DNA sequence: TCAAGTACTTACGCCTGGTCAT
RNA sequence: AAGACCAGGC
């Protein structure tokens, strides 16, 4: 918790970790934003995690669709 | 009266002192039972030393 | 690409076992025919229990696992019965099934011993191999145990209680000479019934020609049906087997061509 | 609780074939063979015949999975001889075979039996 | 950023991969045009699958970079691993 | 809890040897002698009889639910 | 950060080696109870209602029909006829079947080859089954354990599980750049009886075992000898198995260190070292360092050359036919292989007796102050250094005996050599001598009054006081070395009891420390914060997974 | 469900005032009774008030269609008589 | 001590200890000091005489007991404080016999080494020549053993009963079985175990079992469940009654089938249940009738055994319902022996499919040979080779732990005069192809147990059931219908793997999925009439700018805690 | 509705929202009488 | 009702101070198999805590000879702290000293 | 500035079941 | 209805 809560990171990955109200607590009192960076912030608010599979966003191609069979 | 104290199985303050196998299956209980062990609601307790 | 003539020497015929040896035959259809005398070889036997009174300290399935376990003298009539799945009837019938009646209740004192002679069975033919007897339960003073069973016709492959036969003794090449086996130390291995060798040697010269054949069997029978029969019925059983893939396989060649 | 029946390992349902015959498109003059409810029993036997014949160039069976009850045998043969002929020329086989097995049992029981 | 100047993977990754396949597999089983011939395919993932191996997925790659730039990658333009 | 019939291994009767089996024990026999006596031969069928326990006579002692 | 799931299952894991790498063995009931959402297409719409049609009743078949509208009707409870209308857009969900895709997980989850994606394989009775070979990545064994069973419940989570974390996609790890399957336990046992010169089959045998080989080509190969009869060797069936042409060279575990300075080098006169060329097994015996998780192994050769897809064809088929193969041979552990030679023992006590007289003389030397200390440590610390050399000596020595004392039918020696299980000091202690007994590091303590047990004299710093069992596991200890050993056994107990809970903790907190941190699309390694914790991953840009351990050849 | 879907690229942390939770607060004047029900029906003001969330699991919410799964539940207050330390905030 | 030996003033609990090198003598009289009895050796002579011995064997019609050879001063018990300051010998015939002196002074002898082994340990056969971590496996796997755990097991209402079908006394035994009552009330059964690798579905620590041995009654056991059901008077007018409930007269109701139940509400025993059947029938009146019946746990598929009605100490109305199971051994269940090698079943095969001897015998179970090195079970081997000589000679063998009478040699030489391979070996043939295999096994009567550990009872399923009532993530338990803990190292894995779709699917969608309505200018959640559309933030009078957002229900919960705490949790869309 | 006395093994008939005691014996524990529809048994 | 409660929830105390009371005492017998109710009844307990990661009393000491069973431990995490009696051990039931 | 106290926290993964008293 | 404890599994 001593240097995993002090790496300037999110109130929400932090308090995944040992200390949660404490973190919470300290982050309310401060205004601390988390900016929804990191895996742990994401998964607690059932987002997408910028991990693999979910750093890249995928687009459809309107003119590669212009190739389409049964539409 | 001041109060029920559980009695242990096989006891000597127990039902069960110096019944012979007979008398014991009578009762349907194992004579091979050991006894040692209390009956609370039921359920049979037994204290760890 | 033909047949081999196998021959058979019998040296021991009771009614209990038979040892007979096989001679001039592959080591595939020595095991097969093995193998039916366990699986395939049919055999009447009690598989429907309905229990109408049990005040035993056994359970319902216990006298019923038990009931199903006696062996019953199935020598001619098998083959008679049909299995209870290609009969037109519904539930059971004389021609597909056997049916048992137990009633006994313990009155006096003494312990009473329900044996397979209390088993009463409406054909005077299969009888619970009781011309001792397997002990049902027993039964205290004031219990009792009525039931109807029915005797299925059934193989080995579906139950045990079907297997005609205790403890199929099957040998071949006595004297190690194919080195099927190999031993470490040859010499601390007890030589077989039925080793043609001196008591100097241990195991048969090395035969790289050879192959096995002359297969020594013992098949013992439970009573349910005669040894000598056991062996009738696998090969007619194997071959019955082979008659019934042959027409399906000739069917499928026609329709594939 | 997902005990299959006893007698699955023998009786066919409805709609399952005793005996499939697809070919085999890696060799020529091969076939495969699917049993359907058989074992070791006839698989082995079956096996065992057809490298009696001088015909045959490969012959083996396999179970795929014991929890299943299905036999693989695969028969591939000599040009001009069709392996599904082979297949019937070892049960022939083994069919003459039992019944001189049976026919010479009998008499030999006969022959035991006060004699 | 502009096709020109793309400093990233020429090969498409395997999370790309994934993705892609299970994308234009889902489009697919929501009757979506197929853009390559099947031949008896009725699994969406595996005409997404065939697609793949066609270079004809309809889908760009959007790679964030960590300054918050992006790289619009098609899937054709992309190498596939296999 | 009972003899059981038919022997794990092999499937000899070895239900209908119990008392035989009581009976030679009480008399002359040893337990090696009294299970060839009763023609078990296979030791599967010898460890039926010579390991078996007949809890069932402990089990007639108690009086049945129903007189 | 973690939560209970829906469409989850969890039973007792069984052996199955008729299973591929990749498939996994499902009780019906499970399949039936598990539903995964199918969309209805014109392509599928048939097949779909014929399931709706089965009902949730028929294994095959559906328990939900979800609508455009997203009402949900149920097919577990006599459903009426119009509510079984499937019309493109439609959600069936079907009972899972054979073929599906689901994550396989065995609690504890201590890397990422610990929750791998398997194959559905419905199986009859009620247990989870898995190949052998994915036994080690899981920690498995089949005793009791319970694995989970996750399905995914979309075609895109399937497909992210399908080239992510399919089985035969985890066979090399990045953590060792190592595979993390091999062949193991009866499978490799076998195989090292198998890839002896001494194997030849005959021509059944051969076609039998080529009837369990999936890639086999029909072509039944030239046997080695040829006359007075055909025969087939063990390493030619072996190399069809061998996918591709795969160029690999190991060496047995009994490999002499002379024979590659001296003659025979490339002749192996007891047929060790091993020899791959062209997908051909040349010469050679295998054992686990050649089919183990090992660098540089012939199944880590096969993964690097040929691919996933193909390796786990080579795993399963090494499994099926090398099974039935000992299905001829057969393998077994009895007292004749704890039993070793008259002389072996003699020899045996003769150094056990030689090292009890060793120690008494030092325990003499030592109540004379003739004990010279050596320098850093003190009088006791000293001649507790020369009891323990004398003693370990003597357990070494003793262990040498046993193990020169085997022959190559020893079954012990079989299983040690293959390295299935087992190692040189289990057949020492099982034939020569167990050996000292140590609690924290040192003799057993001196729990009483300056003596070990009540029947010891005071002051007893002899090998039989202090937790020195003479005998062995077949000889049998005596109580006092029966006590010592379940004092020494204790001690492991309490760690492996103890371990989990340290070990757990620290995987968290690095977990914690490093979950944010990745490789970005300019391969700069950063976390949450962009913060560049690497320029280049590993500082070479490269992954863990395909990199190989090579040699300079320009240093030194 | 009118509203569009939105994923949460920031969380803003911070105290609630005591007139922001006020605003929010859906009883009026606060929790003034303790008690649950008084006639077999929840008291408006009490622990269990209608307002504040959905109860039976078969009834509605007070504030919008409940479902007893669509309702979020929502915000009450009480007006302390004097102020308290919070005792997470009384080291800061 | 010439006191506490003759019992005058001094009782045989009291211990006296003398330090010589410190000058003190502690006596003990307080209550849990632990002792053990041992021989007295006066001089260098045990005190036990053969008169003793022989009075002892006519312990029966003679009142001659322990208490008169405690009495007579032979014995003493000595605890550990006062077994400090004795010198001890292990043995009689070895330690006091003279010889190259070690000892002279001893005190006191072990009445027998053994003793040091408690009752669980006290079953193992050759625990001596086994690795102890084994012989703690042996110990706790051995009250997991399933046997006929008491004789009035018929009369007891127990919960989790587990009686075996038929248990037998071990071939190899140990001196201290039969004060253990261990031949009385066994657990287990003598099987005929081939160390061997057949077809691979024994290897790791799995066995393959005899399917035609199980048929014929091989480990077949007894599951005996009892419900317990009260009626209760609670309420001015509230009360339940045991009673079969019409169609439409209790308010709750299940799709199960309550025809089962009798007049009284109470099934009959011999009526056979499934799963969801109703065991108990009682309706409860609501302040008219609501359902409170008992059903089964999922897929139990038992017979009712016995049904007792009686009354509690309230005097109400209180039901006991019995129901048994038979479970035939499958190929989950687990079995071990009696030196830690324990194992599931990996197949059942037939008797034609099970490997077979030249005389027809099939081994009842088959366990790798791989078990074996690691572990060094070597007592197994040798208790297995021990059996094979006991049940060919008739005796049962022993197995007490130090004995330096029976060898393994002895036993070889022994089973050599039965017409078997000295070291157990057996030459097998194979049951498909009917070939001998290459290598003999080692095959022969080896004890084995079955443990209460049961596929059945372990297999579960989820797809979507039942949710907790405060997390709304799905129940937890089995029992429950529960679904599985996708826990943080799952988590991490699933990072590890870089599956964030699969990630979200376990954690946010396979559980609990919900939406909330946030503000935009504030991140607090709004008011949402969702059917009537009017989603309004109080706080900011926000009615027009108002998101929708999916987040879990966890998330939620934890938000609003927050709240409670005054942090003010602001989710923001911008 | 003919309970089975636990105590004298006597067969007692009695009804609902009766207190269990066996007539004779005054034994408050009885038993079901078990059942008279018949159940198949598979003698396997 | 103190007797009944301590022996029935097994908190070795008064009921209102059931977390200053120890528990773990007066657990139900094991009816699984004869053995496991021998067990249940001749086991003794060590009150240290299980989640105490000290490995030292959990070890097995030499005074234990004869007086508890040096097999017979809870594998777990009361391995060591959980122990048996030993089939000749026996504890004292105390005497007056006068 | 310092540094030595003293208060104060914080370590188990998954799974089963049973019983007990609110 | 979900908590406490206990036992167990790997
Ligand atoms: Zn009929
Ligand atoms: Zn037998
Ligand atoms: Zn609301
Ligand atoms: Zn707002
Ligand atoms: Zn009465």
């Amino acid at each position: 918790r001593h240097g995993v809560n002090r790496q300037d990171t999110g109130p929400l990955m932090k308090c995944s970790f040992e200390e949660t109200v404490d973190v919470l607590m300290e982050a309310a009192a401060h205004g601390e934003s988390d900016p929804m960076k990191g895996v742990s912030e994401n998964i607690m608010l059932g987002q997408l995690a910028p991990a693999g599979t979910g750093c890249f966003d995928l687009l459809l191609d309107a003119e590669k669709c212009k190739y389409g069979m049964e539409i | 009266f001041i109060g029920k104290i559980p009695i242990m199985l096989r006891s000597t303050y127990c039902l069960l002192n110096g019944l012979t196998d007979r008398d014991l299956c009578e009762l349907n209980e194992c004579p091979l039972d050991p006894g040692g062990y209390f009956i609370i609601n039921g359920s049979e307790k037994v204290l760890i030393a | 690409p033909y047949a081999n003539q196998p021959t058979v020497r019998i040296t021991e015929l009771t009614d209990e076992n038979v040892k007979f040896i096989i001679e001039n035959t592959d080591l595939a259809v020595a095991n097969s025919i093995r193998r039916v005398f366990i699986a395939e070889v049919p055999i009447i036997a009690i598989d429907w229990v309905q229990i109408d009174a049990n005040s035993s300290v056994l359970h319902d399935e216990f006298i019923a696992h038990r009931l199903g376990l006696i062996p019953l003298i199935s020598d001619d009539i098998v083959d008679k019965l049909q299995y209870s799945r290609d009969c037109t009837c519904e539930e059971f019938c004389p021609e597909c099934s056997v049916e048992f009646t137990l009633d006994v209740r313990c009155n006096e004192d003494q312990t009473r011993h329900v044996t397979s002679r209390d088993l009463i069975s409406n054909s005077p033919r299969v009888i619970p191999v009781t011309s001792d007897d397997i002990l049902i339960v027993k039964l205290r003073k004031g219990q009792e145990l009525r039931l109807r069973a029915y005797a299925k016709k059934g193989f080995g492959k579906e139950h045990a209680k079907w297997n005609p036969t205790a403890g199929v003794a099957f040998e071949y090449d006595p004297d190690n000479a194919l080195r099927h086996t190999v031993y470490p130390k040859p010499e601390e291995w007890p030589k077989s019934e039925y080793s043609e060798l001196d008591e100097d040697e241990s195991q048969a010269p090395y035969d790289p020609n050879g192959k096995p054949e002359r297969f020594y069997y013992n098949v013992e029978s439970c009573g349910s049906l005669r040894p000598e029969t056991i062996v009738l019925s696998a090969l007619s059983g194997l071959k019955k087997k082979l008659s019934d893939l042959q027409t399906q396989l000739s069917h499928e060649i026609q329709s594939d061509v | 609780m997902n005990a299959p029946p006893a007698f699955e390992s023998f009786l066919l349902f409805e709609g399952e074939k005793k005996i499939t015959i697809n070919k085999d498109t890696k060799v020529p003059n091969a076939c495969l063979f699917t049993i359907n409810k058989e074992d070791h029993t006839l698989g082995n036997i079956i096996k065992s015949q057809l490298l009696k014949d001088p015909q045959v160039l490969f012959a083996g069976y396999k179970v795929p999975h014991p929890l299943e009850h299905k036999i693989i045998i695969r028969v591939q043969t000599t040009p001009d001889y069709s392996p599904q002929e082979a297949f019937t020329n070892a049960i022939t086989d083994l069919i003459s075979e039992l019944s001189l097995l049976e026919e010479r049992f009998r008499v030999a029981i006969k022959d035991k039996q006060e004699g | 950023q502009a096709n020109q100047k793309r400093i990233t993977t020429p090969y498409m990754t395997k999370y790309e991969r994934a993705r892609v396949l299970g994308t234009r597999a889902l489009q697919i089983a929501m009757c979506a045009p197929v853009m390559v011939e099947l031949e008896g395919e009725t699994d969406p993932l595996l005409i997404a699958m065939k697609e793949l191996k066609a270079r004809k997925i309809p889908i760009i790659i959007r790679r964030y970079l960590p300054d918050g730039s992006y790289e619009d990658w098609g899937v054709d333009e992309l190498i596939i691993t296999d | 809890m009972i003899i059981p019939v038919r022997c794990f291994t092999c499937g000899k009767i070895v239900g209908n040897k119990w008392e035989a089996y009581l009976g030679l024990l009480q008399a002359e026999y040893t337990e090696g002698d009294a299970l060839d006596a009763l023609g078990l031969k296979r030791y599967c069928c010898r460890r039926m009889l010579l390991a078996h326990v007949d809890l069932i006579e402990k089990l007639l002692n108690y009086a049945p639910l129903e007189k | 950060m973690g939560k209970r799931v829906d469409f989850s299952a969890r039973t007792v894991i069984t052996p199955d080696p008729n299973l591929s790498i990749d498939q996994v063995g499902v009780p019906r009931s499970i399949a039936a109870n598990m539903t995964f959402a199918e969309i209805v297409t014109p392509f599928n719409i048939d097949r779909l209602q014929e399931l709706v049609r089965r009902g949730n009743s028929q294994y095959p078949g559906a328990k939900y029909i979800i609508r455009d509208n997203g009402d949900r009707i149920d097919l577990r409870f006599h459903p009426k006829p119009s509510d079984l209308h499937l019309q493109t857009g439609y959600k069936v969900e079907r009972h899972m079947c054979d073929g599906d895709i689901v994550i396989f997980n065995r609690q504890p989850t201590l890397h990422k080859m610990s929750m791998m994606g398997h194959r559905v394989r419905i199986l009859p009775w009620s247990t989870f089954r898995l190949n052998l070979s994915v036994t080690t990545p899981y920690n498995a064994d089949f005793d009791g354990d319970e694995m989970n069973l996750h399905l995914p419940q979309s075609l895109e989570t399937r497909a992210e599980i399908q080239e992510l974390a399919m089985v035969p996609r985890m066979i090399v790890t990045p953590q060792s750049n190592r595979p993390v399957m091999g062949i193991v336990q009866d499978t490799l046992t076998a195989v090292r009886k198998f890839t002896k010169r001494d194997v030849f089959l005959e021509r059944g045998e051969v076609m039998n075992l080529l009837m369990f080989l999936s890639t086999w080509d029909g072509k039944v190969p030239q046997p080695a000898i040829l006359k007075p009869r055909p025969l087939w060797t063990g390493k030619q069936i072996f190399s069809l198995i061998i996918p591709g042409h795969i160029n690999c060279i190991r060496t047995h575990s009994t490999h002499p260190d002379d024979e590659d300075s001296g003659p025979y080098k490339h002749i192996s006169p007891g047929d060790t070292k091993v020899v791959v060329e062209n997908g051909e097994l040349i010469m050679g015996i295998l054992c686990k360092k050649s089919l183990g998780t090992s660098a540089g192994s012939l199944v880590h050769i096969s993964y690097l050359e040929m691919g996933h897809d193909i390796t786990r064809l080579f795993y399963s088929n090494i499994q099926t036919v090398i099974n039935n193969w000992l299905l001829i041979e057969g393998h077994t552990i009895g007292i004749g292989d704890s039993i070793a030679d008259s002389k072996t023992y003699q020899d045996i006590q003769n150094t056990i007796k030689k090292a009890k007289q060793d120690v008494i003389e030092v325990i003499e030397k030592a109540h004379n102050n003739e004990l010279e200390p050596t320098p850093g440590n003190t009088l006791r610390q000293t001649f507790e250094n020369q009891v323990n050399r004398i003693l370990n000596d003597a357990r070494d020595k003793t262990g040498s005996s046993a193990q020169k004392s085997l022959s190559e039918y020893n079954n012990f020696k079989s299983m040690v050599v293959s390295g299935a299980k087992g190692s040189k000091i289990n057949i020492s202690q099982v034939i020569a001598v167990v050996g000292q007994q140590n609690v924290e590091g040192k003799r057993i303590p001196f729990g009483f009054k300056h003596r070990t047990l009540p029947h010891f004299i005071k002051d007893d710093y002899g090998p039989e006081s202090r937790g020195f069992v003479e005998n062995s596991y077949l000889a049998g200890l005596t109580p006092t070395e029966f006590f010592f050993h379940a004092m020494g056994g204790r001690e492991g107990l309490i760690d492996t009891a103890v371990k989990t809970a340290e070990t757990g903790y620290i995987q968290r907190r690095l977990i914690k420390s490093m979950e944010s941190v990745m490789v970005k699309y300019d391969a700069t390694v950063r976390n949450s914060i962009n913060q560049v914790v690497q320029l280049r991953y590993g500082e070479d840009g490269l992954a863990g997974e395909s990199v190989e351990f090579q040699n300079l050849a320009t240093l030194k | 469900s009118a509203c569009p879907l939105r994923t949460i690229k920031r969380v803003q942390f911070g105290v609630l005032s005591p007139d922001e939770l006020k605003r929010m607060s859906v009883t009026e004047g606060g929790i003034k009774y303790p008690e649950t029900t008084e006639g077999g029906r929840p008291k408006l003001g009490g622990l269990m008030d209608p307002r504040q969330g959905v109860i039976e699991r078969t009834g509605r919410c007070q504030t919008c269609a409940g479902n007893m799964t669509e309702c979020p539940g929502h915000f009450g207050h009480i007006e302390l008589a004097k102020p308290v330390f919070h005792v997470g905030f009384l080291v800061k | 001590r010439k006191l506490r030996r003759q019992m005058d003033i001094i009782v045989s609990e009291v211990s006296m200890i003398r330090d010589i090198r410190e000058r003190e003598i502690r006596i003990y009289t307080d209550a849990g000091r632990i002792c053990r009895p041992l021989l007295i050796v006066e001089k260098q002579k045990l005190l036990l005489k053969k008169r003793h011995i022989d009075q002892l064997k006519e312990r029966e019609y003679n009142n001659y007991s322990w208490q008169d050879l405690v009495a007579s001063g032979v014995v003493e018990y000595i605890d550990t404080l006062e077994e400090e300051t004795v010198m001890l010998a292990m043995t009689p015939d070895d330690l006091q016999e003279k010889e190259v002196a070690y000892c002279s002074t001893y005190t006191h002898c072990e009445i027998h080494p053994s003793m040091i082994l408690g009752v669980c340990a006290s079953i193992i056969p050759f625990p001596d020549h086994n690795q102890s971590p084994r012989n703690t496996y042996q110990s706790a796997m051995g009250k997991q053993a399933m046997g006929v755990y008491i004789t009035n097991f018929h009369v007891r209402m127990d919960t989790l009963a587990h009686v075996l079908y038929y248990p037998q006394k071990p071939l190899v035994t140990t001196r201290s079985m039969e004060y253990l009552r261990f031949r009385e009330l066994p657990a287990g059964i003598n099987s005929i175990v081939a160390i061997a690798s057949y077809t691979g579905y024994n290897q790791e620590d799995s066995v393959i079992m005899n399917r035609s041995a199980v048929d014929r009654g091989f480990f077949r056991s007894v599951f005996y469940r009892s419900y317990k059901e009260q009626e209760s008077k609670k309420g001015f007018d509230q009360e339940e009654v045991f009673e079969k409930p019409t169609r439409e007269t209790c308010q709750g109701m299940r799709h199960a089938i309550y025809d089962k139940l009798d007049d009284d509400g109470l099934i009959a025993p011999g009526v056979r249940v499934s799963g969801d059947d109703v065991i108990i029938g009682k309706t409860v009146t609501l302040p008219t009738k609501r359902d409170c019946s008992t059903f089964l746990r999922t897929s139990e598929t038992g017979i009712v055994d016995q049904v007792m009605v009686t009354l509690n100490q309230e005097g109400y109305k209180f039901c006991k319902i019995r129901v048994r199971s038979v479970r035939i051994p499958q190929i989950g269940d687990k079995f071990a022996s009696r030196h830690g090698q324990k194992g599931t079943c990996g197949i059942q095969y037939r008797q034609e499919d099970m490997p077979f001897t030249c005389e027809g015998i099939t081994p009842d179970i088959i366990i790798n040979p791989h078990a074996i090195p690691s572990r060094m079970t070597i007592g197994h081997l040798i208790e297995c080779l021990q059996g094979k000589v006991s049940a060919n000679k008739g005796e049962i063998g022993d197995a007490t732990p130090f004995n330096d009478a029976v060898n393994v040699q002895k036993i070889s030489n022994l089973l050599s005069d039965y017409g078997y391979h000295l070291r157990g070996n057996e030459v097998l043939y194979n049951g498909f192809t009917g070939r001998k295999i290459t290598s003999q096994i080692f095959i022969g009567p080896t004890y084995y147990q079955r443990l209460k550990h049961m596929v059945d009872d372990k297999i579960h399923s989820r797809a979507r059931g039942p949710i907790q009532i405060l997390n709304r993530q799905p129940m937890e338990g089995r029992s429950r219908d529960g679904g599985l803990r996708f826990g943080e190292m799952e988590r991490d894995c699933q990072i590890a793997h870089g599956a964030a779709q699969f990630l979200r699917e376990r954690l946010f969608e396979a559980s609990d999925p919900y939406q909330v309505h946030v503000c935009n200018l504030c991140g607090i959640m709004a008011i949402a009439n969702t059917r009537t559309h009017t989603y309004e933030c109080r706080g900011c009078r926000n009615k027009t700018q108002i998101s929708l957002v999916r987040m879990p229900y966890a998330c939620k919960l934890l938000f609003q805690e927050l709240m409670s705490m005054s942090i003010a949790p602001r989710m923001m869309s911008v | 509705m003919i309970y089975i006395c636990g105590e004298c093994h006597t067969e007692n008939e009695i009804k609902s929202r009766d207190p269990i005691r066996c007539r004779e014996c005054g034994y408050r524990i009885m038993y079901k009488k078990r059942t008279k529809r018949l159940v198949v048994f598979d003698a396997r | 009702d103190g007797l009944k409660y301590s022996l029935a929830t097994g908190n070795w105390g008064d009921q209102k101070k059931a977390h200053q009371a120890r528990a773990g005492v007066s657990q139900v017998l094991n009816r699984l198999t004869f053995a496991s109710t021998l067990s249940h009844l001749r086991r003794l307990n060590s009150p240290i805590g299980r989640d105490g990661k000290l490995a030292k009393p959990r070890q097995l000491h030499n005074t234990l000879w004869g007086m508890v069973c040096p097999a017979e431990t809870p594998e777990g995490h009361a391995v060591g702290l959980v122990k048996n009696l030993a089939l000749m051990a026996y504890i004292s039931v105390g005497s007056q000293p006068s």
